């Protein structure tokens, strides 16, 4: 079988493009890390939480 | 603990002869407007710092988070 | 109605619970005995004659 | 912001409501995926077998599930400790013996028993859920070290246990596609129940009796209201001005 | 109307007659409404009830 | 005398309860913020009823208590509900008292003759809080053991006899069974004394009479209590128990901690340990000072300044009604209350230090102002006079 919550979670993305575009451009800052102790974890909770916003009303009625 | 010589005079009338419940509902506007304009310099004064130190608490905050990012 | 609510609630509360009324039907085995004596067996609280 | 962890969303819930009542099916399913995926580890030592007759198992299917496993018992007259499969009343077995040999065998980490979960953590319900269908990869610029894994719903950022809810994990019998999502759902409908199996006998009586009460407050304020009303109306002469 | 009236001369020149009626009226009502509150609550959540597995019986 | 008998309610044997329940005098503009001191006897009783029936049920041993508490939930029929009804009575019966001592504050009724009530309702406060904190404890959570250890450790601070004390307080050197058992015999005996505490309150209330919401003499117009008082506390009960079955029946876990689901692990510690919801502002003001000493001996000063109010002797005028300024403080102190309460149960850092140590300023600069409006209002009549 194929799992209904990733499909929904890869249709949500026009819903915070605005945050995927904030964390690709986290991401290509950070880019070239020399100590490590630099992050973007604070872009990755706002993107999850944008997309488990989404995921919510929609995901249990596919269910059985 | 005792009492007083008082000399007033009264006149009552019997509970049933008289329409108890239509008293509650009979003009609640002018009731309400009245109870506002008496009491609003009270509940301004109680809900004054619970919401100025709430709005100072959360801009704080949010300031501290987003200045900790990289 | 709310007092007799209250009073069976309190009432019912003490009686037997699910738990010790689980513990009241099985049989263990028992053996034989010398003529006339006797040798009680073990059961769920009570001993046999 | 990254020791305290994702924060689970709220999911609609069959068994939410004022009105609302358990999906047993679910707990079927639900008590089939932990009894085949996750008993391995955990344990629940609070539930017992007669807890299920009448909620998701007639009785004679849960009398020969418990007759499949075997428990100790006490001294015979010799004085040794034998085995005998189970019954009606025993509890839902252990897999290790101790806390000791739990820590010994996952490196060190507990895992905790399931039978308060969801009342435990916050946000139990959907925290569990979310926790579950969670592990993701991880962000740019950090790491695990080696014998964890990864998921933004625990605080801290590493967990312990390996994911185990996966595509055909366990095999129904009324043919649902086991898919990870409905496994989850169904387990976490199980541990609800587990949790807090008076619910419905509770909204009921909830029900009856504000209504009841609310009633009664109505003849109480007319009560009232009809002894005052000799002295709310009363008119006296005092003889002053001012 | 009379009907309170009459109500009142049926049930109310004694005491006693007083405490079974509110007796027998209790012991009434407790029924009328659990019947109500199961009546709703059965009709609210159609198929998800004990009886409405449809694998009951087949772990033999 | 009345040479044959009249009244079954006026002979010897029905005299006292006559006398000051049915009978009694009481003026007659009374309003519904004077039904709370029944309204909490009535919680009392409720307590005690429901505790001595779970007291059947309960073993009072580290290796026990969890088990024996979910054995009442899940086991005994109707258990879940004393239980419920024991854990939300709590909170209701410290909900009622709150309202009760702001009544008290508003219209105040400390002053003379009415002094000794107010000594002994704080006495009366005092014993209800040592009673939920020791009755907090029994079912062996991790809150229980964690609370514990921080607040009976915190009286090590004190000059030399510290280490001692609580050496002796917790049965030897650390929060264990002996601990358990000891707090389970003073929950059960403390109640017995908080009835008798209230009765000798009512006593000392009954032998002066009751306030009004005008303060002024009340002796010209006054009615019984029975029927017009009794109906009134009646409508106040039935509201009470609807709202404490919406407590009951549909939210039962809304006003407490998830944390105390866990039985109790010595070796890690919760990451935010906090009691109970009613006593977080005396737990904001003593964390509020950074030494342990302070901190200690700032509570002292709360409970001698809500013990001494009685005895400033220059005010006048009771109700705050025809005080516009002391009623306005009224309102502040009341916000800045809710503000220590709400900081109680936050972690300590910024920005909640300074948030943490400006309310117990203010709520010690209340009872410090209070005698200067006594002072410059004595002499009021002299220069508003027509
Ligand atoms: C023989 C002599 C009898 C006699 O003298 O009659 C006196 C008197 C009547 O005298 P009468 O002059 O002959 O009757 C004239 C009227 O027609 C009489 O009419 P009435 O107006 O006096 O009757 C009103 C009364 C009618 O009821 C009765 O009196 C009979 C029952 O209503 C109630 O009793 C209400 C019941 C109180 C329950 C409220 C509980 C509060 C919350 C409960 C917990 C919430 C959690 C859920 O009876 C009463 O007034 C009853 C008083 C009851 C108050 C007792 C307080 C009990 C509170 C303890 C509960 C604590 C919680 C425990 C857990
Ligand atoms: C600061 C002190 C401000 C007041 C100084 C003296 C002013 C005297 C006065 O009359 O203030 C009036 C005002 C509210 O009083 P009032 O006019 O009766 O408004 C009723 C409307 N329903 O104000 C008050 O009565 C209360 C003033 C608040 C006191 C704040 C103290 C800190
Ligand atoms: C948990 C703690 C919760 C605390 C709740 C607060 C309790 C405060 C009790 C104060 C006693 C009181 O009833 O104050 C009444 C006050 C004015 O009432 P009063 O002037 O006496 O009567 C006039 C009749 N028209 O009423 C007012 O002044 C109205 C103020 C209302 C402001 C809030 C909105
Ligand atoms: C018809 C006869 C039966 C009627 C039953 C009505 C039941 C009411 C709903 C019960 C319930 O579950 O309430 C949920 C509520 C959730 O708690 P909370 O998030 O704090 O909501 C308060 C927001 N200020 O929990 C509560 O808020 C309980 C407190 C209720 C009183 C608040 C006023
Ligand atoms: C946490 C540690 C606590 C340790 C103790 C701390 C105590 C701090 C208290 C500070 C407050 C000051 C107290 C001063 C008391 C006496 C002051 C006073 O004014 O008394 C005088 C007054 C009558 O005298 P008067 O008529 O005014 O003078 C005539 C002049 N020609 O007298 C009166 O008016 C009579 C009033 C009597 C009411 C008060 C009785 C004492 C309070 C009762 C509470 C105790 C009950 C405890 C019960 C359990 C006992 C263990
Ligand atoms: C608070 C009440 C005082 C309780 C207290 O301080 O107990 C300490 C001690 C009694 O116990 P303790 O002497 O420490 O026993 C250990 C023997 N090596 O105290 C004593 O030795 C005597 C206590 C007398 C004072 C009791 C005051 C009440
Ligand atoms: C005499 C007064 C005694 C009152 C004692 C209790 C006062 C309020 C205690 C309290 O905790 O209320 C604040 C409540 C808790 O918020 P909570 O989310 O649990 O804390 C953060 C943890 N994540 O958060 C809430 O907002 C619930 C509302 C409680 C009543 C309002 C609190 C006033 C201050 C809020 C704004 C500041
Ligand atoms: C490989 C053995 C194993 C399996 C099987 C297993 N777990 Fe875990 N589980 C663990 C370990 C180890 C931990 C402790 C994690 C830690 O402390 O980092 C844990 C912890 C948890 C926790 C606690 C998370 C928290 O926030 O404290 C939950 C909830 C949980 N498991 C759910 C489940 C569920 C549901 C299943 C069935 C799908 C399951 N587990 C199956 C090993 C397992
Ligand atoms: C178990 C706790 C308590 C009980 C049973 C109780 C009961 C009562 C009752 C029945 C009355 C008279 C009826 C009424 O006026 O409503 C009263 C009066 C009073 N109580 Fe309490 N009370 C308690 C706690 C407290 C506390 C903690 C305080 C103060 C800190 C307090 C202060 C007062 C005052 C000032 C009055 C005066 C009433 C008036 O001014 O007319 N009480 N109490
Ligand atoms: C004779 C009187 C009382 C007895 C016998 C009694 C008994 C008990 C028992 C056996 C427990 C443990 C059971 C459990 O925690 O679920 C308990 C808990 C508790 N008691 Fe009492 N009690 C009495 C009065 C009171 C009073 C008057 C108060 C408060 C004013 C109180 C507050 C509490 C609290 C807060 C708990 C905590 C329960 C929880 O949070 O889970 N008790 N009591």
């Amino acid at each position: 079988p194929v799992d209904q919550k990733k499909y929904l979670e890869e249709s949500c993305k026009p819903k915070c493009v605005k945050a995927l575009l904030e964390y690709q451009a986290c991401v290509k800052r950070i880019q070239g890390d020399e100590t490590g102790n630099k992050h973007c974890t604070g872009q990755y909770f706002d993107y999850w939480s944008c997309i488990d916003k989404c995921v919510a009303q929609k995901l249990f009625s596919k269910l059985k | 603990k005792g009492f007083v010589p008082m000399k007033a005079v009264t006149y009552g009338l019997s509970p049933f002869q008289q329409k108890i419940m239509p008293g509650l509902w009979k003009d609640l506007p002018t009731k309400i407007h009245h109870k506002v304009s008496e009491n609003w310099i009270s509940a301004t004064l109680l809900l004054g710092p619970l919401v100025g130190v709430y709005s100072y608490v959360q801009n704080y905050q949010e300031k501290e988070k987003l200045s900790h990012r990289y | 109605s709310l007092v007799r609510l209250l009073i069976l609630k309190f009432v019912l509360s003490m009686s037997a619970s699910k738990d010790v009324l689980a513990l009241a039907s099985l049989e263990v085995d028992l053996s034989s005995i010398e003529p006339g004596t006797t040798v009680t067996v073990k059961w769920r609280g009570k001993p046999v004659f | 912001e990254a020791e305290h962890g994702l924060a689970c969303p709220s999911y609609p819930w069959p068994h939410q409501g004022i009105l609302s009542s358990y999906d047993h099916a679910s707990i079927r399913r639900g008590h089939q995926v932990y009894t085949q995926v996750c008993a391995s580890c955990h344990s629940m030592s609070l539930i017992s077998y007669r807890d299920l007759v009448g909620v998701a198992y007639t009785e004679e299917e849960v009398k020969a599930m418990a007759a499949e496993i075997e428990v100790v018992d006490g001294p015979n007259d010799e004085g040794e400790m034998f085995t005998r499969p189970g019954k009606l009343s025993d509890r839902f077995p252990q897999p290790y013996a101790n806390e000791a040999a739990a820590r010994f065998a996952n490196g060190g980490a507990y895992p905790p028993d399931l039978s308060l979960i969801t009342k435990a953590p916050h946000n139990g319900q959907n925290y569990v859920f979310a926790l579950l269908t969670g592990y993701r990869d991880p962000p740019a610029g950090v790491s695990i070290r080696e014998g964890l894994h990864y998921n933004p719903y625990f605080p801290g950022g590493a967990i312990a246990m390996p994911k185990m809810l996966n595509d055909g994990a366990v095999e129904y019998e009324d043919g649902t596609p086991a898919t990870e999502s409905q496994m989850g759902k169904d387990v976490v409908s199980f541990l609800s129940w587990a949790a807090e199996p008076e619910m419905e006998e509770r909204k009921l009586m909830g029900f009856k009796w504000i209504f009841v009460l609310t009633l009664a407050l109505l003849q109480a304020g007319y009560y009232r209201r009809l002894r005052w009303s000799v002295l709310k109306s009363r008119k006296l002469v005092l003889d002053v001005v001012n | 109307g009379g009907i309170f009236e009459a109500l009142y001369k049926v049930l109310m020149r004694r005491n006693s007659v007083y405490v079974t009626f509110v007796i027998a009226g209790a012991f009434v009502g407790e029924r009328a409404v659990d019947y109500g509150v199961h009546k709703l609550w059965e009709h609210n959540n159609v198929g998800k009830r004990y009886e409405d597995i449809s694998v009951l019986g087949q772990r033999q | 005398m009345r040479n044959q008998r009249f009244s079954l309610l006026k002979q010897p044997i029905s005299s006292t309860l006559n006398q000051h329940l049915i009978d009694y005098p009481t003026p007659s503009n009374l309003s519904y913020w004077w039904g709370f001191g029944s309204l909490a006897g009535i919680c009392l009783v409720i307590q005690i009823v429901t505790g001595v029936f779970l007291a059947m049920h309960y073993t009072p041993h580290v290796d026990l208590a969890f088990n024996s508490v979910e054995h009442v939930m899940r086991d005994v029929e109707g258990g879940w509900l004393l239980r419920y009804m024991h854990a939300n009575g709590a909170s209701m019966f410290l909900i009622v008292v709150h309202l009760h001592i702001f009544r008290g504050l508003y219209h105040a009724s400390y002053s003379s003759p009415r002094e000794f009530v107010r000594c002994l309702g704080v006495v009366i406060f005092l014993l209800m809080i040592v009673t939920a904190f020791t009755g907090y404890v029994p079912p062996w959570g991790q809150m229980s053991f964690w609370g514990a250890t921080v607040i009976t450790s915190l009286a090590s601070a004190i000059p030399v006899v510290g280490d001692t004390i609580v050496t002796w307080l917790w049965g030897g050197f650390s929060v264990d069974n002996a601990t358990l058992n000891r707090f389970f015999s003073l929950h059960h005996l403390l109640p017995f004394i908080l009835v008798g505490a209230s009765l000798l309150h009512l006593a000392a209330l009954h032998q002066y009479g009751s306030n009004n919401p005008l303060g002024v003499h009340s002796e010209m117009d006054q009615i019984s209590f029975y029927p017009y008082f009794y109906v009134k506390d009646l409508v106040g009960w039935v509201a009470f128990a609807i709202f404490f079955s919406i407590w009951i029946f549909y939210a039962p876990n809304v006003l407490g901690h998830p944390d105390n689901y866990i039985p109790a692990n010595p070796m890690p510690t919760p990451p935010h340990i906090v009691p109970e919801w009613y006593f977080l502002p005396i737990h904001a003001i003593l964390r509020s000072i950074p030494d342990k000493s302070g901190g200690v001996a700032a509570i002292a000063p709360v409970f001698i300044c809500l013990l001494a109010l009685p005895f400033f002797k220059s005010m006048y005028v009771r109700s705050s009604s025809f005080r516009p300024i002391h009623q306005g403080i009224f309102w502040l102190l009341l916000a800045d209350r809710l503000l220590l309460g709400w900081i109680g149960c936050q972690p300590v850092e910024a920005p909640f230090v300074t948030i943490g140590q400006i309310p117990p300023l203010v709520f010690f600069l209340f009872f410090a102002i209070t005698p200067i409006p006594g002072r410059v209002g004595r002499g009021i009549p002299n220069s508003y006079t027509d």
